[PDB]
RNA sequence: CGCGGGGUUAAGGUGCCGGAGUGGACGCUCAUCAGACACCACAAAAGGCGUUAGUACAUCUUGACAGCAGGACGGUGGCCAUGGAAGUCGGAAUCCGCUAAGGACUGUGUAACAACUCACCUGCCGAAUGUACUAGCCCUGAAAAUGGAUGGCGCUCAAGCGU
RNA sequence: GGGAUGGCUUGUGGCGGCCAAGCGUUCAUAGCGACGUCGCUUUGAUCCUUCGAUGUCGGCUCUUCCUAUCAUACCGAAGCAGAAUUCGGUAAGCGUUGGAUUGUUCACCCACUAAUAGGGAACGUGAGCUGGGUUUAGACCGUCGUGAGACAGGUUAGUUUUACCCUACUGAUGAACUCGUCGCAAUGGUAAUUCAGCUUAGUACGAGAGGAACCGCUGAUUCAGAUAAUUGGUUUUU
């Protein structure tokens, strides 16, 4: 068969003789079936069913309210900026997150054991949090490497949000300025929550009052990168 | 359609996986190394094995270099392990030998050297047409 | 042969539900905080890898089943372009391949992080982050999946036309008797009606002449205006006439 | 009664008339009373009554109430 | 809430004899006799008037009040069955293989039997044994039509449902394959 | 943890315990269900196993490969001298069997 | 489901001492935490709560409204 | 022990750490244009520079082809192209006249035959032996990246009998 | 809190194991592993065409809610678009007449019409209903892996829940 | 000389902004806020970017359990023509296999197959057999140290050796009731499984290519219970 052959078979022969009556009776039994599903499903299937029915009820209420109310940009922009996807756009020099959970050295570092004996040497410490190592990085030789910052935990970019512009851009990390838990964590370059980092802001296009281009600014990390797999930061503007 | 034929009575399977059998056709191969048997079931540690009239998958260990790189379907036509027919005869051939075929059972070569078994001849009509002696 | 063996293309929400239900039900779900950290890492790593493998299998099945436009005969390539915009076809399949690649990249990154995670809570957060990022990537594919499902159904119902056989190509104006002739000489069920453009797609029937199989192609009608003013329905007939080495039968109603 | 028939909210333009239609019919009949010399009462029992439109169009100088 | 008294009524035709004893209802008419045990439902039966049966429930809940409606419809259906009877007309249609329907009456059991052959070319013979009191005939006024008649509406309709359900297409597209036997009409014999 | 490769258990638990039979003579645990419409007939017999031998059968099995052919089959010989009927036992039905 | 013919492992209602003590400790800690959150709650609260009023189905509501009106008239006259 | 993790208020958080002028940018752009490669010089310390403002932009063909897909989808959405609510009527053609169509069909058939011939010129086979996967294992490449991360100078050793064969690009 | 006898209680209990009530009054609840020592989590402003008690708003002999019998029209195939597109593939408008009332249309349907149907109106009928929330009790609201646990039997106008 | 988190967990990311039914507030109009949504994270490409063992896994041999079902049974939906499937539901009765690779997180490849589903009973320390983490004493090589020696490390060789006890389990006897024959059946156990071929039929269905199923018949896989006429094996028939 070719093209719309089921529709052509419908046109030439119809359906089964009881199709309309069976469809009407099933649509009539739908209410009892839905109540039975609400009262008799179990577990994760019942939880997903309840969430999905909650969604349908909210949507139906919105549609009914809109039909009830049937009988009744924000910032000024130039004409060439009309009909475009524009952002909503929403002394004490305090940062947005002035206090975070402190990280103990036991949580920060884990002991790496060395040696072939049953009793092992334990002077090496591995950093368990994400780090930034900077440019032109070459690792220390293994005999003199106390702090291990593993390769798979090293980051170079961050999703940085500008509070005024309501714009999030991925920016390169320039340095790590202050980890609030420890100056040693600052020196190791640990990226945890509340850490002040320096970011390349060339993409944001920031011009100073004297006409110079600002390409380095400070941002505070606002998430838990070891849990999230990424670095989220907010510019300090 | 998988290559295990239907209507085959139970017989003793003399050739497990890893057996090197002779090549009874003129396809250029001289021996066949069995790596699998069509229709073999699932049992812990049991080697899949085949008998006369069974389809196996085989690699060529000796012969033309063009056949050495492929896994060919083959039909076992002769076996040396004695087996019984329904007429009560226990019988065996002097060697183990098979012929290279396609999945449809048609032969790759054009001639068969030596005799073939009744089971192989009855299950595969192309082997029956290419058989000089059927024993 | 045709394109009836393309697997069905789910929507984005159905795709997410299928993949996450496979991960939930084909793997163990119970892990304890008191277990060894290597055991917990293996559990969550297996979750991430299995989710990515299911996504990769489904996306590769979608990609490898659809026709490759550059590998078709020019008749089939041009007809596919007339039926569905070839730019849209290639863009949808490219988005599918890009999403598959991005999901594999996300899986590799989060497996690498789970190598270094230190607690069940951190492992759980990393696994949820990986799965949620895959779900966001799939949610971004809502419109290409709908488009590809429609195209798959049409391709499955497309007639099989051999461009390198004996073919009789029946063409002409609407309402001149093309479908009547094809019905009279073949077994094809092409409708015959008095209104114009009754036939909106290519139909093919077959006949035997001197123990040889001939195929006969019924076309939609063609109007008298330049090529830029033809719609897709007439452009199917124009494509067949341009690319099929056939015997053309131009029908006239005097 | 938890077990009840679900009431269908109609997403259509026209709503139920209510008492305003009754008051409008009252006012229309009472204001058409003083303008005419005769008031006939007619019956159409078990009939389709769609030809009353044609009757209204033909008797354009008259007023017809079918309420 | 408990309702002190609730009541339903059933009119009885002049040619119908109704006897109720311990909630066992026997209805006799020109067409025969039907029986039904309603001892699973609490109800007080009475004769409120000539030709009227009264049903009542005392101190019942809403469910107990509502059950009298089902009892009323059951007894009314028995009265209609013994007066006019019930008839279901079924039609069997096919595409290519003509469905063969053979109707016999088993002398040992007194029940009718329906044999269905060649349903979409199948070699099996389908056999449906009808409920007792259900008469099956092949129509002569129309084409490919069976007529089921009886006094018990439940027996007639369940027999028709069995005939409909035995001819079921499996593992095929039901948009394309339209063969089957379907109830085409429901009504009274008289 | 779970068994890595599945395998069915060795032997059937239907034939437990694997102990010696409590009697040398076989016990008919169940007799065929009685039908009073049938004529009277005995349901069992006894014999002594003598040994085995070989036969050739002219097979009539339509559909089989050995149809209309000769088949060699093993058989068992049971020596059956006639029995002597010496008693009659009657059995009633109780709620204990 | 096939619950009747093949029931599954039962869910025990027999409590353990460890779980009872843990639940009691968690309930007490939740009570203390809720008291602290209510102490530090910044949500606005009215000085006078909203009154439900008189129910409509009370058959002498109109007479009660009359009595309220005469009482407030007498209070305004006295003051 | 759990420390107190607090950031003090400071005016330095809200200033620009690094600034650059247009003259310095122009000098760096000219240096970027004029710079050449010397095998006998090595890089010892990178200058921290805003390289996005100094590097030359991509080619215009690459820039247009990078956005052509989203431009086509913004012009015609998928629901308007094919489907139950599609409004597409005129196809996009690479030809304008009937003579151009005839020529296009001729070259399309020629290119299709050429592609088929080159594909033809270019029993299932046995699996590739696992010995030929040696040197590609995750453990070996973990060792390689560990060595690369540890080293300042990398000696790439080549066989003089097959230098380009043993070169690792 | 010395060794004994008698009497009375506390916490807790009185269907049997088990001493003491199948004790009394008014209700509620039926669970496909109810509940009986719960408060914590799962868990949400959660999902229930389970069952009661209420609160607010609204319709109603000028006839409410449900049905049945009928009407559901005219300018008009409104504009643009489309090979075709007439309320019903789309984009945008969405007004007037006749009105008792009837959308420049809610769905089925046609290639497009037709045809059917809904919103709304009239006739028959006949007395109370509708919506949304609140509070009780009940169901769901996630479970692994030997066979078992309100302590056990068991208990359904309780031997469950509240006073 | 002492010593050896847990009614946890599961399927749907984080950060920032907006909207928002509602909660509150209505001498302040703030503060919470489900449902959502928006921004950061190749025209089917590239194949010249594999990113760190402190945490250790194994294999036989055998039994049982869970269901979160891969296959088999039944069912609901889908342009599901047919064939082949896809998504979902009930269901654990019954199965779920050889093999290659130790320059190595041994995980992936190949094949057969109806299918090659996932877990627990250890790993919330732990005497069955035997390989890797793995490590007493002998020895080189690398790194560090003036050295004894230690280790970033790599290699080689290297002693635990019950059972006759109690219980459990598998089988075998048995006192008391005279000895014996024939029986009953409470209770415990319980068993079959999957594929193929012939016919239906080149039929239904289909433009064509292709292409079923029910009834009927015959074999085979895996499992189970027996048996020794035949054929092989075994020989102290010395
Ligand atoms: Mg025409």
């Amino acid at each position: 068969p070719q093209n719309e052959y089921i529709e052509r078979h419908r046109k030439l022969h119809g359906r089964r003789l009881d199709a309309e009556e069976r469809a009407r009776k099933k649509a009539a039994r739908e209410g009892h079936k839905n109540s039975e599903n609400a009262q008799n499903l179990r577990g994760l299937r019942a939880k997903l069913y309840a969430k999905q029915r909650h969604a349908q009820k909210i949507q139906m209420r919105k549609a009914i309210k809109q039909h009830e109310e049937r009988n009744v940009p924000s910032d000024p922009i130039p004409s060439y900026l009309l009909d475009r996807a524009n952002p909503t756009t929403a002394a004490r020099f305090s940062v947005p997150i002035p206090k975070v959970r402190g990280i103990s050295e036991e949580e920060m570092f884990k002991v790496v054991k060395t040696g072939k004996k049953t009793h092992k040497k334990g002077w090496k410490r591995i950093v368990t949090k994400p780090t930034f190592v900077g440019p032109d990085f070459t690792r220390r030789p293994v005999k003199y490497e106390r702090f291990i910052r593993p390769m798979g935990l090293r980051y170079k970019k961050a999703n940085v949000t500008h509070p005024t512009l309501n714009v999030t851009v991925q920016l390169p990390i320039l340095s790590v300025k202050k980890n609030p838990s420890n100056p040693l964590y600052t020196q190791l370059g640990v990226l945890t929550k509340g850490t002040i980092i320096e970011v390349n802001v060339s993409d944001l296009g920031i011009v100073t009052a004297s006409g110079k281009i600002a390409w380095g600014r400070y941002a505070q990390i606002t998430n838990n990168p070891e849990n999230d797999g990424c670095v989220n930061a907010v510019l300090l503007v | 359609k998988r290559g295990a034929p239907g209507g085959k009575l139970k017989m003793t399977l003399g050739l497990p996986v890893g057996a090197i059998m002779n090549c009874a056709d003129n396809s250029g191969a001289r021996n066949l190394y069995i790596i699998a048997v069509k229709g073999a079931g699932a049992r812990l540690n049991r080697l899949p094995a085949g008998g006369v009239g069974d389809m196996v998958m085989a690699t060529v260990k000796k012969g033309k270099p063009e056949l050495r790189k492929k896994v060919h379907p083959a039909v076992i036509v002769r076996q040396a392990k004695p087996w019984k027919r329904f007429d009560g005869v226990f019988l065996y051939f002097e060697d183990n030998a098979g012929v290279i075929v396609n999945p449809k059972g048609e032969m790759k070569g054009s001639a068969i050297t030596g005799p073939v078994g009744k089971e192989a001849a009855e299950l595969w009509p192309r082997i029956a047409s290419n058989a000089g002696v059927v024993m | 042969t045709g394109w009836k063996d393309i697997p069905p293309v789910p929507t984005a929400q159905e795709f997410i539900d299928i993949v996450l239900s496979r991960t939930q039900r084909r793997l163990p779900t119970q892990i304890r905080p008191g277990f060894k950290i290597s055991r917990i890492r293996a559990f969550y790593t297996r979750k991430v890898k299995f989710t990515q493998e299911t996504c990769s299998e489904k996306f590769g099945a979608i990609i490898s089943s659809f026709p490759v436009l550059s590998d078709q005969h020019p008749f089939h390539r041009d007809l596919m372009n007339i039926l569905y915009d070839a730019d849209h076809f290639k863009v949808a399949l490219g988005q599918i391949s890009t999403a598959k690649n991005l999901i594999e990249t996300i899986s590799r990154d989060y497996v690498r992080l789970l190598k270094y995670a230190q607690s069940l809570y951190q492992c759980k957060q990393l696994k949820r982050a990986a799965l949620g990022r895959m779900a966001t990537l799939i949610k971004r594919l809502k419109d290409p999946l709908i488009y590809l499902d429609q195209v798959r159904q049409h391709l499955a119902r497309l007639p099989d036309i051999n461009p390198t056989t004996r073919t009789l190509l029946v063409a002409g104006f609407p309402n001149v008797g093309k479908s009547s002739f094809v019905r009279s000489v073949t077994r094809a069920d092409t409708p015959v009606e008095p209104y114009a453009f009754t036939t909106k797609s290519l139909f093919v029937g077959h006949l035997d002449y001197k123990y040889l199989r001939y195929q006969v192609i019924d076309t939609p009608g063609i109007l008298d205006h330049p090529l830029e003013e033809m719609n897709t329905i007439e452009m199917q007939s124009v494509t067949a006439l341009a690319h099929l080495r056939a015997a053309v039968l131009y029908f006239m109603d005097i | 009664p938890k077990s009840k028939r679900a009431r269908v909210y109609h997403l259509t333009q026209v709503n139920k008339k209510g008492r305003e239609a009754k008051e409008r019919l009252f006012s229309n009949i009472r204001e058409t009373i003083p303008k005419y010399q005769h008031c006939f009462v007619f019956s159409v029992d078990n009939m389709r009554n769609n030809y009353l439109k044609d009757v209204r169009h033909e008797l354009n100088d008259c007023r017809i109430f079918f309420g | 809430m408990r309702y002190i008294h609730s009541e339903e009524t059933i009119p009885v035709p002049e040619n119908v004899k109704v006897s109720i004893k311990s909630r066992l209802v026997t209805v006799e008419g020109p067409r025969g006799k039907l029986q039904k045990d309603l001892s699973h439902i609490a109800v007080n039966f009475s004769v409120v008037k000539k030709g009227v049966i009264g049903l009542e429930i005392h101190h019942g809940s809403r469910k107990d009040v509502a059950a009298l409606r089902t009892v009323r419809t059951i007894i009314n259906n028995m009265i209609i069955g013994v007066t006019k009877g019930f008839k279901y007309k079924m039609r069997y249609v096919y595409a290519h293989f003509p469905i063969n329907v053979n109707v016999e009456k088993n002398a040992e059991t007194g029940c009718y039997e329906v044999e269905i052959r060649n349903f979409i070319g199948e070699k099996i013979v389908r056999k449906v044994v009808m409920a007792p009191g259900v008469e099956v005939e092949i129509s002569k006024a129309q084409k490919d039509e069976l007529i089921l008649s009886g006094n018990s509406l439940e027996a007639v309709s369940q027999s028709a449902a069995d005939i409909q359900q035995i001819c079921k297409v499996r593992n095929k597209d039901i948009r394309k394959f339209l063969d089957g036997i379907y109830v085409s009409e429901k009504g009274n014999i008289v | 943890s779970h068994r890595k490769y599945e395998a069915p258990r060795h032997g059937s638990l239907a034939f437990l315990p694997r102990k010696r039979a409590a009697r040398h003579r076989g016990r008919v645990k169940s007799f065929p269900k009685d039908d009073p419409k049938k004529p009277v007939h005995l349901t069992a017999a006894m014999g002594y196993k003598a040994g085995m031998t070989t036969i050739v059968r002219d097979l009539d099995r339509p559909g089989a490969k050995a149809h209309k052919k000769e088949v060699v089959e093993a058989v068992t010989i049971i020596d059956c001298p006639p029995m002597v009927v010496v008693g009659l036992v009657g059995y009633i039905e109780t709620p204990r069997g | 489901a096939g619950t009747i013919n093949k029931p599954k492992k039962p869910t025990s209602k027999r409590k353990t001492t460890r779980l009872r003590a843990k639940i009691s400790k968690r309930a007490a800690e939740k009570k203390r935490k809720e008291r602290k959150l209510a102490r530090k709650n910044p949500e606005w609260r009215s000085k006078l709560k909203k009154d439900p009023g008189i129910p409509n189905l009370f058959p002498y509501k109109e007479r009660l409204l009359q009595q309220i009106e005469e009482e407030r008239i007498r209070r305004k006259e006295e003051l | 022990e759990v420390p107190k993790a607090v950031i003090e208020p400071n005016r330095k958080w809200f200033t620009n750490t690094r600034v650059i002028s247009q003259d310095t940018l122009q000098s760096f752009r000219e240096a970027m244009a004029e710079k050449q490669k010397d095998p006998y010089t090595v890089l010892l310390k990178s200058n921290k520079l805003p390289m996005s403002l100094i590097r030359d932009g991509p080619k215009l063909e690459d820039g247009l082809k990078k956005h052509q897909a989203k431009m086509t989808i913004e012009r015609e959405p998928f629901s308007e192209t094919f489907g139950p609510k599609a409004q597409r009527k005129r196809p996009k053609l690479s030809f304008n006249t009937v003579d151009e169509l005839a020529g296009y069909s001729e070259q399309s058939l020629d290119s299709y035959h050429a592609r088929l011939e080159e594909k033809k010129l270019l029993s299932v086979a046995t699996a590739k032996e696992a010995i030929f996967n040696k040197g590609t294992s995750k453990r070996i490449w973990n060792e390689l990246y560990k060595v690369i991360d540890s080293s300042d100078v990398i000696l790439h050793v080549l066989d003089a009998r097959d230098p380009l064969g043993t070169r690792c690009r």
